[PDB]
C-alpha cells in the first residue's frame, strides 16, 4: 500500500 | 493547522461507493486485500468502473466526523465518526488515486471507496485523517 494511517483510537 | 475543534475543511473528492460486511481483520496496509474486495465489487457492479463526474463529492473534515456529500443536490451520502474510523489508506490504481476508509459498521468492517485527484490530495487526506485521529480523545 502506498499510505496508511491508523486511528489508534478506534473503538 | 489545529481548527479541526472549531472549523471544517472540505476536500475535493469522488464518491464510488461502500463495502460492506468485509472481513474485521482486514489490513488497511495491504493492497492485495483492498483490490481484493475492490475488484470483486466491480465485477459485481456494486462500483463504477471508470469516473465520471457524477461521482463528484464534497469531502468534509472535522474532529467530529467525516462527511461525504454529492455536488449536485449536496445531500449527505454518509457520515461517519471518527472513532468508527479504523484506518485510511491511499491504493494507487492506474488513474485513479483510491483513498478507502476502513470504518466500522453502523465484527465485520465498511470500505468507503473514494477517489482524489491526485497523488498529493490522496496523501493530504491520509494526513490530514491523521491528525483528526490524533485530537480527539
Amino acid at each position: 500500500v502506498d499510505k496508511v494511517v491508523i486511528n489508534p483510537y478506534f473503538g | 493547522p489545529d481548527r479541526l475543534l472549531s472549523d471544517y475543511i472540505e476536500k475535493e473528492v469522488k464518491y464510488l461507493g461502500q463495502l460492506t460486511s468485509i472481513p474485521g481483520y482486514l489490513n488497511p496496509s495491504s493492497r492485495t486485500e483492498i483490490l481484493h474486495f475492490i475488484d470483486n465489487a466491480k465485477r459485481a457492479h456494486q462500483l463504477p468502473g471508470h469516473l465520471t463526474q457524477e461521482h463528484d463529492a464534497v469531502l468534509s473534515l472535522s474532529a467530529y466526523n467525516v462527511k461525504l456529500a454529492w455536488r449536485d443536490g449536496e445531500d449527505i451520502i454518509l457520515r461517519v465518526p471518527i472513532h468508527d474510523i479504523a484506518a485510511v489508506s491511499y491504493v494507487r490504481d492506474d488513474a485513479a488515486h483510491l483513498v478507502v476508509l476502513k470504518t466500522a459498521q453502523d465484527e465485520a468492517c465498511c470500505l468507503v471507496i473514494l477517489a482524489a485527484e491526485s497523488k498529493v490530495a490522496a496523501e493530504e487526506l491520509c494526513c490530514l485523517l491523521g491528525q483528526v485521529f490524533q485530537v480527539v480523545y
